[PDB]
């Protein structure tokens, strides 16, 4: 039918099956892409068509950045992890909107483990939002809804 | 000596008596203009020298229709503040050279799917006899022209 | 054909029906049909747009009908619609018949009829055949007079044969196909000869060379013959008349596929009022027509002022006596390409 | 109906194009039926296709002759046709008999009464019809009378040959076949119901049988509509020739160049079938003797019609005013100022327009002392037309240095 | 099924070939000999499942054998026309019946014909073989019509026939 | 003769001998390339021209973006694929289109096997569609028509 824009959105996490509802504004998610990783194998006489072979699933990772803004129940969650006290895993639903407010389609992404945190540069010279690029490796994705 | 008959089928038609119907409306506007039928052009060029140039994309069709204000009636605001998030009530325009009075039409120009964007409010300054004059630009696709 | 009655796939065979492509082209046969056929009617002329509408006519294909073996060898190599029309009628219908720019006598012979219907002021150009008996060099003499010296003809002389066909091919059955699918390759300028035969044929009598020299000169005879790298092809370019002005059907052949789309590119000037504004209107119609047959390499020459010219004019061209007759003279000259038919190779031994 | 709102119909009828056009009205005499009135109107005005069928028809007058070979009347398709190629608004004369004397005579009596014709048809295929009412209608052909170009039709190459050979005559040779097709209707077969079983079962097959094929018309109907089509888009002035007619199938005969030859010099025009452009009407002529070359074409006698048809008009606005010189001083002015618009649209060939046209009138110039005692006035308009160009001849050298 | 067919493939799609969900089987085993009496004049479309996809329906034809109306297709997108052209234009109920009226709606009909037009709704190649909507004075309706409170309107469509058979030819030989 | 233009495209997919023709509307199409693999061999005294001997052929691979749509038979098969649900092949007819919406040439891609699939990223700060570059190894190319 149409296609759907892509400004309305929100992410939410689970923290150890507890929802976490303060940190859904974001600037931007990175768009979720998994691969079917192939072996191409050529043989005997046929050379005139080729012969690929499927492998393991390869998931992308999740970047998503937003502004800096008071600690809440996310920063504290990347802080834990990232400073070497818990290894611990939480699961993000990403869902698109509609005008009403109402999720068109949404993706769970199960088991996500925090890789990495990277704030913007602080420079004097010009003026533009502190953001914090925290990016996060999930190993499952559940695409749940209408309109994908 | 020419008759009232042969000026209405030889001489040309003026453009300072026209009605617009928007949708299923009939709003009463001060000018219209800016529509169009636009086309790229594609050029290929080869060897021995053969410039073939083919008409390619059809380009988009933005037009800018002009109204004053009146004290009760508010027409073009509603329509540019229904618009949530993707959708707007598309409606279509028809624009016609008449008559003196609305008996006849002389040439009609139909607009097929106009949603309206960049209201611009009035000018106030205090040292200018104007009418509160506010105009809008819709963007739409497939203008057409249709004699009587 | 079967009857269909229920919705869904049916597997009903038919043997053998040599099904060819539809092809599409300029270039549009008149066939001469012996009276002895039954699948024609007289004072008229019926028109064949594939092979399987000459297959829904007749029925079924027999390799005996000297018609049969003709129009299969025709849309197996060119291809285009034809006209089917027969010999007794062929005087009346050709006049009539618009889309027509080559007359091909199938398998009969039309010699008395090309007299009368090809003339300077039409737009035809007749193709026939040779003997086919063979012919030596000592019969050089009395063969070549057979046929009329018009310049709007060309005769190819071996018949052909093919696997598929049991009486021998007439070759401009062939040689129809050939104009038309050269035309639409490398355009009417370039010769119809040195081009391959597709669809099996083959020639029924081997050619010398030293037996071409003699059917080349005057009123030559065109031949077809195979050789070693490529197989069978024509060789030949020459019409009947052998002065400089016709000499090769690539020449005729361009100033009558002009002629016919001139007159179709200046058909509005008709019953317009004749005055010097549609003057000007019709120079400017043909002379943008030559150009771009110019830019293809129709003409021979490198400016565009060796190589055409359109003059009309009161008194440049028709004097004020032809304006109320109603007559507006156009003169237009073209320069075009002739073909290279010799190449000699001089074998030095000792190098410089 | 009874109540508001849509009221969605399947099946419906064809509709057409009004195209008005008063200038060059025909006249359509032929057999036609008529069915709301049945009484009075001997010919009515209708102005499009909706009048039409809202006062006739849309049925062939199904015509039996007794082994039994039929008659289907085309009147009704041919006048389809001039709606499909042109437009108009003519008048219909209705006529069915063509034998009865005290009618026939009278078609100049009534057509002289409406003062708007200037085109006169017949579409009808038999020669002893259509041959009946060109001997009444040949009356409106003299001098005595303005307007009224007969657009005829000759069923083979030769000329109709009549009395109506003047100059104010056109004859268009090849009839058409048209892709339409009918839907149907011996002094009265409902009487033949009753008394022949047996002859009632065998004409009920053949009307069904004629039902199937096309129907051909003559180009006398189909013409009509190229002589409005080309007067609206380029006047009167241009040859109505060089143009494709509309909505036909094939055409019946075949005519090639070398019998044109002779049909054309005749003063028979052809529909003449090209395959890239259509069937174009080919040839300008009129039915006249070769010899006069100065009306040897359909404009040069049709301009002239429309002229003086138009000076007519243009002149009543002086007829019973007093007889004296300020009155030729205005009526010098009426077809100055009405020739000089003619000479703008480039109606009449030259240069500057003292050479297009010229208008004597005055005193001892035209007229005598016992002329204007009387009471009449004379004045002399002449002006040079423009004549198309027929023949082209392409010469094709080879020398271009 | 027609509900499920005019939301995939829109209305002019046939709604046989397509596949039966929910469990749904046939009662009785149809044979192709069977059904070529069945769907001559008044036709009696039928279900029967195949080997590679099950069941499914293979009828497309109404009880009507002319040729304006023999299949359902034609049928049900003429009533899929008529129920949103009449929503379309019926904001002219009670209005000044006049000549502005008349291209106020002729121009509702043909935007929405044209809209039908490019998802391939129609046969033909350009937009004036494929629809004509028609209106005027003495174009369609008299002056008569005029004050009785009649807007004639005329509208022709062309739509899409289905391939009904396909038959295979066998030739063994190979040129 | 004239050359063609490459912006009237249509996709179909054959999901087990099953055509699926809901799923003809993409944004672009990759292009499709084919290459002899070639090892160049250098001998002896032939040092003044190379000598190139043929190898096996190397196919392309098919990448195909659309705006994001309704779930349809198209994404139902990358989702059961790209789950490690069932490795099954799909065939692919791409074809051109002429003005009167026929087909000039098409190429049949049998057996081609969906690799990855992958949306555009979300992002608050731009308005565009959320496509879903969706890209699929073909083993087999064979082009059918005129104007290839």
């Amino acid at each position: 039918y149409t296609p759907v824009v892509s400004h309305r959105f929100m992410a939410s996490f689970i923290f150890n099956r507890i929802p976490d509802p303060l940190d859904i504004r974001f600037q931007r998610i990175s768009g979720l892409s998994r691969e079917l990783q192939v072996t191409q194998y050529s043989e005997g006489g046929e050379n005139a068509r080729n012969n690929y072979l499927a492998e393991k699933i390869q998931h992308g990772t999740l970047t998503l950045e937003r502004g800096v803004m008071t600690v809440s129940p996310l920063t504290w969650m990347f802080d834990r992890v990232l400073s070497g006290e818990k290894i611990a895993y939480a699961d993000v639903v990403v869902m698109l909107l509609n005008e009403n407010s109402l999720p068109l389609s949404s993706w769970t992404l199960s088991n996500a483990l925090p890789v990495r945190w990277q704030t913007s540069d602080f420079d004097a010279n010009s003026n533009a939002i502190l953001v914090n690029t925290l990016e996060l490796r999930y190993q499952d994705m559940r695409w749940l809804g209408v309109k994908i | 000596s020419t008759s009232t008959s042969q000026i209405a089928v030889e001489y040309p038609i003026p453009v300072y008596r026209f009605i617009v119907s928007v949708g299923d409306e009939k709003i009463p506007f001060n000018s219209v203009s800016g529509l169009d039928i636009s086309y790229d052009t594609i050029e290929y060029r080869d060897g021995v020298g053969n410039w073939f140039k083919m008409p390619g994309q059809s380009q988009s069709t933005n037009i800018t229709l002009r109204k004053g204000v009146f004290p009760g009636k508010t027409e073009l605001f509603d329509w540019i503040n229904s618009i949530q998030l993707n959708q707007v009530e598309k409606k279509d325009i028809t624009i016609s050279l008449t008559n003196d009075a609305g008996t006849e039409l002389l040439m009609t120009w139909n607009v097929s799917n106009a949603f309206p964007t960049s209201l611009t409010s009035p000018s106030f300054d205090a040292t200018s006899n104007d009418i509160a004059v506010q105009e809008i630009t819709l963007m739409a696709d497939r203008v057409i022209m249709q004699a009587v | 054909t079967t009857v269909t009655s229920y919705p869904g796939v049916y597997i009903e065979e038919l043997n053998s029906l040599a099904l060819s492509v539809s092809n599409s082209a300029t270039a549009v046969p008149v066939f001469a049909v012996d009276e002895q056929n039954q699948y024609i009617s007289e004072d008229n002329a019926i028109r064949i747009n594939s092979w399987m509408d000459y297959l829904n006519l007749i029925g079924n294909f027999n390799n005996e009908d000297k018609l049969d073996v003709s129009v299969r060898a025709y849309f197996a190599n060119g291809g285009g619609y034809c006209y089917l029309v027969k010999t007794t009628s062929l005087e009346k219908i050709i006049p009539t018949l618009d889309d027509v720019t080559l007359l091909v006598a199938a398998g009969e012979d039309i010699k008395t009829t090309v007299d009368v219907l090809c003339q300077p002021g039409k737009g035809l150009f007749a193709v026939f055949d040779g003997p086919e008996t063979e012919l030596t060099i000592n019969g050089a003499e009395e063969a070549k007079q057979a046929y009329t010296a018009t310049p709007f003809a060309a005769v190819y002389y071996p018949w052909l044969k093919a696997d598929w066909a049991n009486i021998d091919i007439p070759p401009s059955a062939v040689m129809a196909g050939v104009y038309a699918s050269v035309d639409l390759s490398r355009g009417v300028w370039k010769a119809p000869a040195n081009v391959a035969l597709k669809g099996g044929l083959e020639p029924k009598f081997l050619v010398t060379d030293e037996l071409q020299g003699e059917y080349n000169t005057g009123r030559a005879i065109n031949m077809i013959r195979n050789f070693s790298n490529t197989g069978t092809t024509v060789w030949g370019a020459r019409t009947l008349e052998d002065k400089d002005n016709w000499r090769y059907v690539p020449v005729r052949r361009l100033f009558n596929s002009v002629e016919r789309d001139i007159k179709r590119a200046m058909s509005f000037a008709m019953f317009e009022p004749n005055n010097q504004p549609t003057w000007e209107r019709v120079r400017a119609a043909i002379s943008n027509y030559l150009y771009s047959l110019w830019q293809q390499g129709g003409l021979a020459g490198s400016k565009e002022e060796d190589a055409y010219f359109v003059q009309i004019g009161k008194g440049i061209t028709m004097t004020q006596e032809q304006i109320d007759a109603g007559q507006m003279i156009v003169k237009v000259g073209l320069a075009a390409v002739r073909p290279a038919e010799f190449i000699i190779l001089q074998f030095t031994q000792d190098v410089e | 109906l009874k109540a508001p709102g849509v009221y969605i119909e399947e099946d419906a009828s064809l509709a057409l194009s009004v195209s008005n056009s008063a200038t060059a009205v025909p006249v359509f005499i032929g057999k036609f039926t008529p069915t709301v009135v049945d009484s009075i109107q001997v010919c009515t005005r209708i102005s499009n296709w909706l009048e039409f069928t809202s006062s006739f028809s849309l049925a062939p007058t199904v015509e039996i002759v007794v082994i039994e070979t039929i008659n289907l009347s085309p009147a009704v398709e041919a006048l389809r046709l001039y709606f499909q190629n042109g437009g108009g608004a003519c008048y219909i004369y209705p006529l069915n008999d063509a034998e009865d004397e005290l009618v026939l005579a009278a078609i100049p009596e009534v057509i002289e009464q409406k003062g708007d014709i200037t085109l006169l048809v017949c579409p009808e295929l038999d020669l002893d019809y259509k041959t009946k009412i060109y001997g009444a209608v040949s009356s409106l052909l003299n001098d005595n009378k303005v307007g009224y170009f007969l657009i005829a039709d000759s069923n083979d190459g030769e000329s109709v040959s009549g009395v109506w050979n003047s100059a104010k005559a056109a004859a268009y040779y090849p009839q058409l076949e048209t892709n339409l097709k009918f839907s149907t209707l011996p002094k009265n077969l409902d009487e033949l119901r009753t008394i022949n079983e047996a002859l009632a079962q065998d004409i009920d097959a053949r009307l069904l049988e004629e039902k199937q094929r096309a129907v051909i018309i003559p180009p006398s109907a189909a013409i009509a509509g190229i002589y409005c089509q080309t007067d609206n888009r380029r006047g009167v002035w241009k040859a109505p020739a060089n143009v494709a007619l509309t909505g036909i199938g094939s055409l019946l005969d075949k005519v090639d160049d070398e019998r044109q030859g002779e049909m054309n010099d005749k003063g028979i025009n052809v529909i003449r079938s090209f395959t890239d452009r259509g069937f174009m009407v080919w040839g300008a002529r009129t039915c006249v003797d070769a010899a006069n070359i100065s009306w040897r074409y359909i404009p040069v006698r049709r301009l002239f019609n429309s002229v003086e048809r138009d000076i007519r008009q243009a002149l009543r606005a002086v007829l019973f005013e007093t007889n004296s010189q300020p009155t030729w001083v205005r009526a010098k002015a009426a077809v100055d100022q009405y020739l000089y618009t003619l000479w703008q649209k480039n109606a009449l060939m030259g240069a500057r327009p003292e050479e297009a046209y010229f208008v004597q009138i005055g005193q001892d110039i035209t007229m005598s002392e016992a002329d204007i005692k009387q009471g009449k006035m004379i004045m002399t308009v002449g002006l040079a037309a423009v004549r198309p160009a027929e023949f082209i001849i392409l010469q094709f050298t080879q020398d271009v240095v």
